[PDB]
RNA sequence: AAUAGGGUGAAGCCAGAGGAAACUCUGGUGGAGGCUCGUAGCGGUUCUGACGUGCAAAUCGAUCGUCGAAUUUGGGUAUAGG
RNA sequence: UAACGAGAUUCCCACUGUCCCUAUCUACUAUCUAGCGAAACCACAGCCAAGGGAACGGGCUUGGCAGAAUCAGCGGGGAAAG
RNA sequence: AUAACUGGCUUGUGGCAGUCAAGCGUUCAUAGCGACAUUGCUUUUUGAUUCUUCGAUGUCGGCUCUUCCUAUCAUACCGAAGCAGAAUUCGGUAAGCGUUGGAUUGUUCACCCACUAAUAGGGAACGUGAGCUGGGUUUAGACCGUCGUGAGACAGGUUAGUUUUACCCUACUGAUGAAUGUUAUCGCAAUAGUAAUUGAACUUAGUACGAGAGGAACCGUUCAUUCAGAUAAUUGGUUUUUGCGGCUGUCUGAUCAGGCAACGCCGCGAAGCUACCAUCUGCUGGAUUAUGGCUGAACGCCUCUAAGUCAGAAUCCAUGCUAGAACG
């Protein structure tokens, strides 16, 4: 439920990002991106605010070895906003959510991109600093 | 056998052959269709690509997430001093297409446009248009007869106009002469307008208004002979391939026992004629205005020129057109600006543009000042300042 | 449009110029160019970089 | 006839400590080995690199095995077509 | 089965243009010039579609067509060469 | 004269499609199916044959790339339902447009994970090796198992095993060019090509429909996917600007200033080039197919059809875009 402008993709399939919520996961390994069309040889890739299918590579055993949706909340690849600003974060991080976009954890450590907070109200609720 | 997997074709078959343009001046392939009820007006203009800049603008697009919020946008500056009208051509409708009936010229042509007709001007006797200038002897009935022929038989009337390239920083002395179709009014009205404008200047403000969507006709940047990988965007072959990898691996099946015209091949890249449409006019600047780059929010008395001049162009001391985005061609290229061929009622086409700020920092580096006065205020006194 | 200030060198940042850096501790740094951006990621001290505003105010120049 | 420079640190030997004894422990010294890192040398793993009417009827480049012995090599000499 | 292995294989950390997806730069070629100057190969030669045909034609039949001389590339064909 | 590829005749077998209509489908042969029979098509399977090639047509698969077929997976417009809505199934015009990222396997095939509007099937010497690669097979080394007295065999497993040449003709891609009195400028447009594509969110609307459960759509708005053509504002990349600075070894007696390290190394680095790693742009008219209609006979009624005629698809032809006939 939203229309965010195109952003430079930061996380191809196979990328491992940080897990920024208290859900108990420490890694989030991207294996697919929601909304990725067809193009030969092109890897699906995610930007901040994208829903992702991910596994927990490092974390609690009951969180490990499962496919689960996740949302990227910050990215280290610089991207341009429509106001001309190129910005980037120190790392790539995401949070575990439902298919509906509702978090599993209850807090987020670190800043959150405004594209993601503007696009996912629950992450905005559980988010602190939003840049 | 079929392809194992599908993929779209690399490149467009509608821009073949990828050869050099026959002329460097882009030619208007089609002019806007004539409506008699409109007033008599020009439909195109010739300018010179000066450079690119940056603006800040408040967006007026309801329903957008950037509505009423500032956007930073690339813009192009086109140096456009007024063109001089020197002639008029009549075209006749024939079962084989349009046919030029007669060309009538003005009595006096400037040296810059008369150099157009010479390859070695300095070695010439400069005889161009001298007998024709004598044709105006004390009654000009030959000229009146040709004009009457145009009124009687022509269905399409085009004027001949040339740029005043001496007002630009270019070292070229030849003017650029082009046919610009006249739209509006009857054929007699068009011929009268052309005659009354012989040897007269026509400014940009009489052809283009602000917020218009216009087309740009130009010859793109040349790249010379190019391989398939960059000419057509084909996939590079694996690293361990013998005899090289910037190739197309299979250029055809066994049958047809020929290479097809649709296979990507190495060849000349760039320097193509392109027509790019729907570029919005953010500003029609005036050359006499000393605050070209100033807006209603940035009251700095400031021209459009960056610090140190446009890189590899110079300063824009004339009237100019500020277009949104990028247009084909390189710096100093002559560009033909054409009015739109259709009526666009989309919100992007009908939006009224009010500029917030225009970038005039140096384009020759990471410029960080908008004005020498600002530079002096920031840095204070230097050693060279006594 | 408003003019920002380079966090490293103190130079004026005009719309679209330079980059925005968000540190892990949620602090926001603005660099007018890749020169000061590179010196910042190289951990240089602007008080010890002779052309920055911080150096010039520390040394009472101009 | 030839084979840089290092590492490791075997027997043997000196001193000290513990023990009733049988014996044990510690610090040096010493300089062994078809030991080891690595040059010249000898070889020829991979790039399935270059070249492939070649510089060359087997070479060139990087990478690599080994490098004090079952080592490398000159000359003399012996073995000759079922 | 400790040690050893330019032996075959699986996984993990580090690492990276292997890849997403490409871009840019350097020297030597290629290129153009003066001088020098080969070889493979060669029935005759050299534009296509269908037909029939030793059952996949450059030549035949029926059509499409067809305008000197050429340069750099290229690898579809000559069921190319060896 | 004769096997192992391609190709040719054939089409048993493989694949696909019809006709009849006993039955299934609460009733009800034909919404959707359809036994017993029976008529065909195809050459994407495998056989059969041995016509071409043994003074050699490089024999698997993958990568790359173009194009074609339609027996249509999606997208456009529609007809039918055991179609209330949503979903789904059957079908028509339709190949314009797309049809993916991966784990295992040398694999074709397969099988899962996941995204997606969809993850359709095929052809072009089972397309494509002077395009690559060489994992497999199928030379020579070696091991095992079974077989053999043995040398050795295995269509069984395993490991290592040189992939040569274009400078000719044509064809493709680009580039000049004699002569059509000379030269110069501005044009016309025959013909050839052609380009855009799909999705999501908001609104409509928790509305129509429905007992409820559930639950649409047109007009519109904002964005995005795949593709295309440009461009260098900005940001990023690149650095022989060897531009500025720094550092090591050595050499010029020291200093200054320099040489060399087969660009000595490092930071920044303008300019140029360049990236869905950046930004911009991608048109509107007519004629139709299926289909639904109007008037209207044949056949005093009826009937979209016979004459005439209306609307109407991602279709076609134009508009627009690219080239400009080097004998217009
Ligand atoms: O049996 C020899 C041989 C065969 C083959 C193969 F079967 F693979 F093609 N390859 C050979 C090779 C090869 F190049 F490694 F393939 C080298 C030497 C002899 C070979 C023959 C003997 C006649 C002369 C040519 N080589």
């Amino acid at each position: 439920s939203g229309n965010k402008f195109r952003m430079s993709l930061a996380l191809p399939v196979g990328a491992v990002m940080n897990c920024a919520d208290n859900s108990g996961a420490r890694n989030l390994y991207v294996l697919a991106v929601k909304g990725t069309g067809a193009r030969l040889n092109r890897l699906p890739a995610a930007a901040a605010g994208d829903m992702v299918m991910a596994t927990v590579k490092k974390g609690k055993p009951e969180l490990r070895k499962k496919v689960m949706p996740a949302i990227v909340i910050r990215q280290s690849k610089p991207w341009r906003r429509r106001d001309g600003v190129y910005l980037y974060f120190e790392d790539n991080a995401g949070v575990i959510v439902n298919p509906k976009g509702e978090m599993k954890g209850s807090a987020i450590t670190g800043p959150v991109a405004k594209e993601c907070a503007d696009l996912w109200p629950r992450i905005a609720s559980n988010s602190g600093v939003v840049v | 056998s079929h392809r194992k997997y599908e993929a779209p074709r690399h490149g467009s078959l509608g821009f073949l052959p990828r050869k050099r343009a026959a002329k460097q001046r882009g030619r208007v392939k089609s002019f806007p269709k004539d409506v008699k009820s409109k007033p008599v007006a020009l439909t195109a203009f010739l300018g010179y690509k000066a450079g690119m800049t940056t603006i800040v603008r408040d967006l007026d697009r309801p329903g957008s997430k950037m509505h009423k919020r500032e956007v930073v946008e690339a813009a192009t500056v086109v140096d456009t001093p007024p063109m001089v009208v020197v002639g008029v051509v009549g075209y006749v409708e024939t079962p084989r297409g349009l046919r030029s009936l007669t060309t009538v010229w003005a009595e006096h042509l400037s040296e810059e446009v008369r150099r157009r007709f010479y390859k070695n001007w300095y070695k010439s006797k400069k005889k161009a248009f001298t007998k024709y200038s004598g044709k105006y002897a004390t009654d000009a009935k030959q000229v009146e007869t040709e004009l009457a022929r145009i009124k009687k038989y022509a269905s399409v009337v085009r004027v001949l106009a040339h740029t005043q390239i001496k007002k630009t920083p270019l070292s070229q002395k030849k003017a650029h002469l082009a046919e610009i179709q006249i739209n509006g009014g009857s054929v007699s009205d068009k011929v009268d307008w052309a005659k009354e404008h012989f040897e007269k200047e026509v400014s940009v403000d009489s052809v283009f208004e602000q917020d218009e969507m216009i087309d740009v006709i130009a010859v793109t940047k040349g790249h010379g002979f190019e391989g398939v990988t960059h000419r057509w965007g084909t996939k590079k072959l694996p690293r361990k391939t013998h005899r090289g990898l910037r190739k197309v691996a299979c250029i055809g099946a066994w049958h047809p026992a020929n290479v097809n015209w649709t296979v990507a091949r190495a060849g000349q890249n760039g320097y193509h004629h392109r027509t790019s449409i729907n570029h919005k006019v953010y500003r029609v600047g005036k050359g006499t205005d000393e605050a070209n780059g100033a807006t209603e929010f940035d009251r700095t008395k400031k021209t459009i020129n960056p610090m140190g001049g446009f890189v590899r162009y110079g300063n824009v001391n004339n009237d100019f057109v500020l277009l949104k985005g990028s247009i084909p061609g390189v710096k100093k290229r002559v560009v033909t600006l054409r009015k739109s061929l259709y009526v666009d009622t989309s919100r992007r086409a009908v939006e009224k543009v009010n500029l917030k700020w225009i970038d005039t920092a140096s384009r020759f580096g990471k410029g960080r000042f908008q004005t020498p006065a600002e530079k002096h205020a920031f840095m204070g006194t230097l050693k060279k300042d006594l | 449009m408003k003019i920002e200030v380079d966090s490293f060198s103190g130079s004026k940042i005009y719309p679209g110029r330079g980059t925005l850096f968000v540190r892990g501790d949620s602090k926001i740094f603005r660099f007018q160019s890749s020169k000061s951006a590179s010196l910042f990621q190289q951990r240089k001290n602007p008080r010890r970089i002779s052309w920055t505003v911080l150096y010039r105010r520390h040394h009472k120049k101009g």
